[PDB]
């Protein structure tokens, strides 16, 4: 894993010590080549994951996640340089510096072997994303949203560290190779039901669940393009890809204690999608949306099946990706008219034509439209839950229902009707923003031609 | 085709009947298949044979990997990492086959009852027999085990179902 | 007023000094080769390249492996009327069940 | 190889390589429809002879060409099915559709996007042949959300009409409930079957039961307008005229049908489904003709009219008669073609209008357009020996003498009654009498691509059924045996209504004036049911959706519960323990008190 | 003029050569790993005559 992750720790130079006018090209440039790096991790074997050495490994699930983060660092390169024109060099590299630390530890974090050094990891990534909200937010809000992302996530992991080191001292190592050969029976007593609870509380503050979430839109609407980006395609994996680490010595206690929680994730599934219809901020249902595609994640890993398992690998990724493009799209209209009014700006579609089209792929996207990866992984989840229990397809038919309205709303709601009368500053689509497009939208149709590569170690 | 093996894949022998016309009137259908003979079979054929006389300058050979049998998780000692793994690693391989092999049989299934179309329900009775067999089988092997399925888990799943059975064996005798 | 402050800027429009702009950077030049590695490495290296690197990865997942593996134990079954699939996974002799 | 194989699929692909150069200069030319339309005709000829390769001997094949992945025992690979139904709706659909598109060409003449617009009706075309080919549940949702997206963009095609836009969600709301249902019978189908494909499902599913096949009940009834679900055809016609005659009446309504079609062994294996079915059929068709019997939009006539006859079809599912739906959905895809083709000649020839009330003298005004309508209401009505009477009255027929609903079959021939009556009404109303119309008459149906269409789509309203009766191999056995006055019954009812509602439109010249009837408002207001149903539920969904959980529940409570509280308990704490006056002689009282129990207290 | 280039796009080797090194240390790593180099009961076999070691 070196090979990719001294290259980043490479950018940092390069950052602080190229020219002032250059340090987005060359940092644009680095980082596709990083990514292009990273692609080759995507070639797993059927047996085992890659142990490349005592420190760090790879497997189906840790691959498509790097590769992710390694491609959506250059689309909050060009989302940055968008907005931050006016700002002076320093801070423009301290920026640079913030997402290229972010992307290292999310590196470190994904192919970490021990849940130690995954835990550290996975909270150093707080300190970033923390500095870029409250640092970099355009409005006053920005402060408690991040006073809100901070403690929930604080207060949800503090447990599951002393969780971990219980469990070193009990059993002897903490690595996940041991651990998962080694495991033994959890059963039923108050202790293992509160070293369970650490442990799943920690990764469902995450994710997040519902009744765990506020501090999901407060970060979200109030971060910077860039941070809103980085927070839903990568950030709220961690709690997934956590859970389904951690479940391996959980066992059989999972089939007790994943009851209140397959209840909170279905329901608030239903109650994120009708918050979706009646939102007057665009950033807000995206945060909305990106929090009930979570909550059928939570469904899946709760279920724990192997039909799930890839379900939820597969909508993780694609839930990514869109919800990035989502994001920048709604930031560009932001950058037009100064407000995240949704119905402030209409006709948007007679005034920015492929800008409308861009809309209309992501929205379609977004609802589960065959044959795209979003669809694969839900109907993965559905049937899984299906056979679970036969009135899961009643609650994830309503989801599905209302997630199609509420997107289309959208779709209509800024693109169709008649443009506002009074806004006349909306200028031609850049070939950046069209190109940023572009790069969001093209991966996930070729993951769609070949969507073995992000169904997990299940498949 | 020798491209596939006809034991592991059959085919019934195919009996197709003779033209019998009982009109002077001429056949579209055979018009147009020699239009098509003439115009896309001819050309597409000149391609292929120049195709193949350019792979057959060029031959060269990839083979199909061996394992050799090593001793599994009953054989293993507790907390033997080595063993372990090792067992490990070839009931995943042993699990890939299995599912290869019903992979062979369903796809037996549907084309039988492509093939026999009208008269499925009669004629493909065999081929859903065996289906019936091998599914029952992987089932009783790996039916719920898990995500985080694993020889040991395996291995207590069969220990219960011997116990299941040995206890219904006595209770029979008894 | 309260404090000595500055007015909020008018938006700076970049199309008016460069009418062909691509909306990278401020100077023609400049944004025009960050227009352009982008485009470059981008779509044709990152897209195009490591697409037909994940088309043409090596079958390290042994499905045809398998596959074949499959078809020869269906063939030997089938040849000596063992069954297809076998009841167990391992073996009740080297299996030693409690009293 | 046999030919069969490469035909079919090389008249899918021909079908899509237009859309590899929707980014050329011929796209951004004036000869791109002309294209478009010139590659389905050339794709009509290809999918001409692979049906002739079937009527010959029956030839049937499925093709699985390309595996896609498998998911440990299930393997997905992408699979054609290639028999009788797909062999015989892919002819027929692509000669609609070449009318359709030289029907445009000449309708959509002054559209700014004509090229986009034909774009989008050969994807729509593209997406309705991937349904009807698809051999496997994946393929065939594929296909279903693809026409289902595609009506969607084509209704709203006028994106400044606020009116189009809630016409295309409101589509998009049904059919995602139809949806529910479709997923709903693939994810039972996955679990107890370890597979997606037909040929597996069948194998396996010897006695089909009720959760799967409900579920594609549902899915039916949601694609095809089905009562309850029904709403959204009618008012699919915001779109454009081409849209209305292709998409939805013809080709795309009829899903539904197909799907019940594509299952048609279990649907024999069931027997409470096909009740279902027969009653859902039966109300829909009766429910749709009473309400198209007083309608004064044309387009709403024939929309009504397309619900009613989708009804007919799932009657027809309903009582084990599978072959005889397909062979009426070949029928009246040719001539409700053609009637929505000649409503929008006359839609144009007046100037947008599309009042009946507007309408009048157009009978010697439009000659070609009058013919044409008179002959498809004959075939629609079922004229002893035109297209219409090879399928409908075969399905009277069988209605009658099967072990049917007695209610279903009672509202069956009222339906066909009201079928008779409501073409009346279009004919009355807008070919006789005197002119309504504005005096600047700019009346012209002299144009050669809209007189070639309606021809192309008039012959088969006379002679197709004929051919297609004749050359289908027997896969039912008929109703040789009945009494001659059930054998007249469909052309007794039919004349019946023709009759009566003859008078009753007749009686309007009078000079008498009478306030309307509570049945008439019923009748005229669609029973009633979009009001209410699109007035009270989303009112209901829409105000818990912000009362509830926007407000009540995350603005609120999730708010005051954990973070909150937590916040005020430590704001409290913190005042406490800071608010001190800083007095030795206070706090050294503290310390001996903590003396005092750490001496005491602890031991 | 040729320097004042040097001087200006002579970061654009840092990722490479950390690249580099990352491959470097990735050998490096390997190279400890081997106390059961052709000693598994699965891939144990006798080595070629010009050979010293079945990987590195
Ligand atoms: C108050 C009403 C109430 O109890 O609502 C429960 C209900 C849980 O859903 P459910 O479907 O009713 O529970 C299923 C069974 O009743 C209960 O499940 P079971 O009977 O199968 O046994 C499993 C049970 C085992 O039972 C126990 O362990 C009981 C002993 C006490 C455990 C306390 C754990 C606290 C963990 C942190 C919670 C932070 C909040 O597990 C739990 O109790 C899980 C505790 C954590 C639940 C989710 C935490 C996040 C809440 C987010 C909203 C917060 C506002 O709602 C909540 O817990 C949150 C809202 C109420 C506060
Ligand atoms: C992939 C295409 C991505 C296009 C991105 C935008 C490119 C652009 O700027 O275009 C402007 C450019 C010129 O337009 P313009 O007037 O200069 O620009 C102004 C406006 O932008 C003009 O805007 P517009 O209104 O003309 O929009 C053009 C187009 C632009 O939008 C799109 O093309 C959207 C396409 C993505 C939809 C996302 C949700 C579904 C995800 C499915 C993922 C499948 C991946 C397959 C592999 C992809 C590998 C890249 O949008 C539409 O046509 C409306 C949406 C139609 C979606 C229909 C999807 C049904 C399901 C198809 C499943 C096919 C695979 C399974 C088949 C199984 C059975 C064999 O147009 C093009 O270059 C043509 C674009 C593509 C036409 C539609 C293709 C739909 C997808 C294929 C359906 C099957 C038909 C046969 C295809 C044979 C090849
Ligand atoms: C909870 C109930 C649930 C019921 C479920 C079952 C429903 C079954 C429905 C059956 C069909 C009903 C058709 C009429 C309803 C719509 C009337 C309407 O608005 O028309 C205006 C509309 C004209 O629109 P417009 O241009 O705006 O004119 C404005 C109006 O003039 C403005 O003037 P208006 O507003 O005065 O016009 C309406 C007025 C004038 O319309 C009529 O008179 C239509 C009469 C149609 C024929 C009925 C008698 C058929 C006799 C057949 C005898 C032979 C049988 C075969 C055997 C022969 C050998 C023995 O109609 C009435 O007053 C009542 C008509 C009958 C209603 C039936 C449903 C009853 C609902 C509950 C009771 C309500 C009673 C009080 C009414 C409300 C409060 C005041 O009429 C038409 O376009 C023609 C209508 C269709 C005529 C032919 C119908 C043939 C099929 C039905 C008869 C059965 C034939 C055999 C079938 C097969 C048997 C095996
Ligand atoms: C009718 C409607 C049909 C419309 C379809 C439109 C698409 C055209 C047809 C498909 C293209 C022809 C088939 C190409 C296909 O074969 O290639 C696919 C392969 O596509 C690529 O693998 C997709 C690459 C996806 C990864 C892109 C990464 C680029 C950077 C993005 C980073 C962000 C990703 C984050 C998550 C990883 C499938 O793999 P495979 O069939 O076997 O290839 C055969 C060759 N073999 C036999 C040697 C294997
Ligand atoms: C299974 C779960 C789903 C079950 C049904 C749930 C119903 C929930 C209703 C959806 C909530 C609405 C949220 C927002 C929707 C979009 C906004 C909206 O209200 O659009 C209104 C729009 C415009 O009305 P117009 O008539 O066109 O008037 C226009 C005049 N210029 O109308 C609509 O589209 C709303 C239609 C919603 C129908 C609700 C009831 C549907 C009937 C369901 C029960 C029937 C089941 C069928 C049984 C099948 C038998 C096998
Ligand atoms: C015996 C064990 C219990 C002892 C205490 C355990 C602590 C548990 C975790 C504590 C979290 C720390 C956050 C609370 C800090 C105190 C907040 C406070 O004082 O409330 C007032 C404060 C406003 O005053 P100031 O900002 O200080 O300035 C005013 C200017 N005129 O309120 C706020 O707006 C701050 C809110 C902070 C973030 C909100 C809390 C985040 C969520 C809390 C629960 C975590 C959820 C777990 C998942
Ligand atoms: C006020 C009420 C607060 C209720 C929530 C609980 C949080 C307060 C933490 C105080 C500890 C309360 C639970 C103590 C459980 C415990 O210590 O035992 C667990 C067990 C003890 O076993 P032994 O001591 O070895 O016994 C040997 C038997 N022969 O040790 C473990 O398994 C490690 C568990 C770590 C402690 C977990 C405590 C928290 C429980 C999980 C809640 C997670 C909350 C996350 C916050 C997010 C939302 C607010
Ligand atoms: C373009 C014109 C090129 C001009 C020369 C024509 C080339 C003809 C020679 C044939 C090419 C060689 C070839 O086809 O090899 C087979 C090759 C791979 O072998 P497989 O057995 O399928 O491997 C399994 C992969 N998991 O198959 C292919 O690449 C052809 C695939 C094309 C089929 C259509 C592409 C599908 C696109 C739709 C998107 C995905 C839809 C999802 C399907 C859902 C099914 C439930
Ligand atoms: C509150 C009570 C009702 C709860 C369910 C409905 C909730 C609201 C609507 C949800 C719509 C989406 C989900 C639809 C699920 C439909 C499930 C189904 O059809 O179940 C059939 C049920 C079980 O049949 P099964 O067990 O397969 O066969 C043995 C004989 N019972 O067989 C039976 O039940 C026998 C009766 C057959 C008729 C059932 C009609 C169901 C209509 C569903 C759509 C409604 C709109």
């Amino acid at each position: 894993m070196l090979k990719i992750i001294i290259p980043t720790t490479m950018l940092l130079p390069m950052t602080w010590m190229s020219k002032h006018n250059m340090i987005w090209i060359n940092a644009t440039v680095h980082s596709l080549l990083i990514s292009l790096i990273s692609l080759s991790l995507l070639n797993q074997l059927g047996e085992n994951s890659l142990n490349f050495s005592l420190t760090f490994f790879s497997d189906s699930l840790s691959a498509p996640l790097l590769v992710l983060t390694t491609w959506l660092l250059p689309l909050m390169l060009m989302a940055s340089q968008s907005h931050l024109s006016k700002e002076t060099t320093t801070r423009k590299k301290l920026y640079i510096t913030m997402l290229i630390l972010l992307q290292l530890f999310l590196i470190m974090t994904f192919t970490a072997t021990e849940l130690i050094l995954f835990y550290i990891l996975f909270e150093a990534t707080l300190v970033p994303t923390l500095i870029i909200i409250t640092r970099w937010g355009n409005q006053t809000e920005r402060l408690n949203a991040g006073l809100y992302f901070l403690f929930y996530t604080l207060a949800g992991s503090l447990p599951l560290l002393v969780a971990l080191v219980y469990i070193q001292n009990t059993t002897g190592s903490l690595n996940f190779l041991i651990i998962h050969y080694w495991s033994h029976p959890l059963s039923n007593s108050w202790s293992n039901i509160f070293m369970w609870l650490a442990c799943i509380m920690a990764f469902m503050v995450k994710m997040p669940l519902y009744g765990l979430h506020l501090w999901l839109p407060k970060a979200h609407v109030e971060a910077p393009i860039a941070g809103s980006m980085v927070l839903a395609a990568v950030l709220l994996k961690l709690g997934g890809y956590g859970m389904m680490r951690i479940t391996t010595i959980l066992n059989p206690l999972t089939n007790y204690m994943a009851y209140p929680f397959l209840m909170l994730s279905m329901w608030g599934m239903i109650m994120t999608s009708s918050i979706c219809l009646r939102q007057t901020d665009l950033k807000s249902l995206i945060a909305y949306s990106s929090v009930s595609h979570m909550a059928l994640v939570i469904v899946a890993i709760m279920i724990q099946t192997p039909w799930s398992f890839m379900g939820a690998t597969a909508l993780m990724i694609a839930h990514g990706l869109t919800s990035s493009m989502l994001f920048c799209l709604a930031n560009t209209n932001y950058e037009r008219v100064h407000s995240r009014t949704m119905i402030l700006a209409r006709g948007l579609q007679t005034l920015l034509p492929l800008m409308a089209t861009w809309w209309l792929v992501a929205s379609l996207t977004n609802l589960a439209l065959p044959p795209s990866i979003n669809l694969i992984g839900e109907l993965f989840i559905i049937t899984a839950s299906f056979s679970w229990s036969n009135i899961t397809i009643i609650l994830m038919g309503m989801n599905m229902m209302i997630t199609a309205l509420y997107s289309l709303y959208m779709l209509i709601t800024t693109q169709r009707g008649k443009y506002t009368h009074h806004i006349n500053n909306i200028k031609p689509s850049f070939t950046r923003e069209n190109a940023l497009m572009a790069l969001h939208i093209l991966p996930l149709l070729l993951l769609t031609l070949n969507p073995k590569m992000i169904l997990g170690p299940l498949y | 085709p020798d491209s596939w093996d006809k034991d592991v894949y059959p085919e019934p022998p195919r009996r197709t009947p003779a033209p019998a016309p009982q009109t002077s009137l001429p056949n579209p259908v055979t018009y147009l298949t020699k239009i098509f003979d003439l115009l896309v079979d001819r050309p597409v054929t000149l391609a292929r044979e120049f195709i193949e006389q350019q792979h057959a300058k060029n031959r060269y050979y990839y083979y199909h990997r061996e394992f050799r049998r090593v001793p599994d998780i009953t054989e293993c000692e507790e907390k033997d990492i080595l063993c372990m793994f090792e067992a490990e690693m070839q009931w995943r391989r042993d699990y890939k086959v299995d599912q290869e092999i019903v992979n062979i049989i369903q796809e037996r299934l549907k084309a039988c009852q492509q093939r026999e179309g009208e008269s499925y329900r009669q004629n493909c009775a065999k081929e859903l027999e065996q289906f019936t067999q091998v599914s029952k089988a992987f089932q009783d092997r790996y039916s719920d085990l898990g995500a985080h399925y694993s020889a040991r888990k395996c291995l207590a799943k069969q220990k219960q179902r011997m116990l299941a059975e040995r206890k219904a064996a006595k209770e029979a005798a008894a | 007023i309260r404090l000595q402050e500055d007015p909020d800027p008018e938006d700076e429009n970049l199309y008016e000094k460069n009418p062909d702009s691509h909306g990278y950077d401020k100077d023609p030049i400049v944004d025009l080769w960050n227009m352009r590695v982008v485009f470059f490495f981008g779509f044709s290296i990152v897209l195009v390249l490591g697409s037909t690197f994940v088309a043409y990865l090596p079958d390290y997942r042994m499905q045809e492996w398998a596959r074949r593996e499959a078809e020869r134990l269906v063939k030997y079954r089938e040849a000596n009327g063992l069954p297809l699939m076998e009841s167990n996974c391992f073996d009740p002799n080297k299996i030693q069940l409690p009293e | 190889m046999n030919p069969f194989a490469s035909l079919t699929l090389t008249t899918l692909t021909i079908l899509t390589i237009p859309i590899m150069m929707s980014n050329s200069n011929i796209y951004k030319t004036n000869l791109y429809p002309n294209y478009v339309k010139t590659t389905v005709s050339y794709a009509f000829t290809l999918s001409l002879v692979p049906l002739l390769m079937f009527m010959h001997t029956g030839q049937e094949m499925i093709i699985s060409n390309w595996h896609w992945m498998t998911l440990q025992t299930v393997e997905l690979s992408l699979s054609f099915k290639m028999d009788y139904f797909s062999v015989m709706f892919i002819p027929v659909a692509l000669f609609v559709t070449w009318s359709i598109m030289e029907f445009s060409m000449w309708y959509m003449h002054s559209d700014p996007f004509i090229n986009r617009f034909f774009k989008y009706l050969l994807l729509f075309l593209i997406t309705m042949m991937i349904l009807v080919t698809a051999n496997n549940l994946f393929q065939l949702f594929i296909g279903w959300e693809g026409v289902g997206i595609m009506s969607f963009l084509l209704i709203g095609w006028w994106h400044g009409r606020t009116d189009a836009n809630t016409a295309a969600l409101q589509a998009i709301l049904y059919n995602r409930i139809g949806d529910i249902g479709f997923v709903l019978s693939m994810a039972w189908f996955l679990t107890h079957s370890n597979a997606w494909d037909l040929q597996q499902i069948f194998m396996l599913n010897n006695e089909c039961p009720n959760m799967p096949l409900i579920g594609l009940l549902l899915a039916a009834a949601g694609k095809s307008a089905q009562f309850g679900l029904h709403p959204w055809l009618p008012s699919a016609m915001e779109g454009p005229t081409p849209v209305s005659a292709l998409l939805h009446s013809s080709t795309m309504v009829v899903a539904g049908v197909f799907l019940l079609i594509r299952f048609y062994p279990l649907m024999e294996t069931n027997k409470l489904v096909q009740t279902m079915t027969l009653c859902l059929g039966a109300i829909t068709t009766l429910f749709t003709a009473l309400c198209a019997i007083t309608q004064n939009d044309i387009k709403k006539i024939v929309a009504f009219s397309t619900s009613s006859q989708l009804g007919l079809m799932m009657v027809t599912i309903g009582i084990n008669q599978p072959h005889l739906a397909f062979l009426h959905i070949c029928m009246h895809a040719f001539f409700k073609a053609m009637l929505f083709m000649c409503s929008g000649s006359i839609i144009h020839s007046l100037n947008d209008e599309q009042d009946i009330r507007k309408m009048g003298g157009l009978y010697k005004a439009m000659p070609f357009t009058t013919t044409a309508l008179i002959i498809g209401s004959l075939a629609l009505t079922g004229m002893p020996y035109l297209t219409g009477f090879y399928s409908k009255d075969l399905i009277i027929e069988a209605v009658n003498m099967s072990y049917t609903n007695a209610w279903a079959l009672l509202m069956t021939l009222i339906a066909t009654s009201l079928t008779a009556a409501y073409s009346t009404r279009i004919i009355f109303f807008a070919f006789l009498g005197k002119p309504r119309f504005p005096p600047l008459v700019l009346i012209n149906e002299n144009n050669p691509l809209l007189i070639n269409s309606i021809k192309r789509l008039l012959i088969g309203s006379i002679f197709a059924g004929f051919i297609i009766s004749n050359n289908i191999p027997p896969m039912t056995v008929p109703n040789t045996t009945m009494p001659l006055y059930m054998k007249m019954t469909a052309l007794i009812v039919t004349i019946m209504g023709f009759m009566l509602a003859l008078e009753l439109n007749n009686t309007t010249y009078y000079l008498k004036f009478k306030y309307p009837s509570q049945t008439y408002k019923f009748s005229n207001m669609l029973g009633y049911y979009p009001s209410i149903m699109h007035r009270l539920p989303t009112y209901h969904n829409l105000s818990m959706s912000q009362k509830s959980a926007s407000s009540l529940l995350d603005l609120i409570w999730l708010e005051t519960i954990l973070p909150k509280t937590t916040s005020f308990i430590q704001m409290k704490m913190s005042i406490m323990v800071s608010n001190q006056k800083g007095l030795i002689k206070l706090y050294f009282l503290s310390f001996l008190i903590t003396i005092m129990i750490s001496m005491t207290l602890f031991n | 003029n040729v320097l004042q280039i040097v001087r200006d796009h002579w970061v654009h080797i840092l990722v490479p050569v950390g690249f580099v090194f990352g491959c470097y240390l990735d050998r490096r790593s390997d190279e400890k790993l081997t106390a059961f180099r052709n000693k598994s009961l699965l891939f144990k076999r006798e080595l070629r005559p010009n050979e010293e070691v079945t990987w590195k």
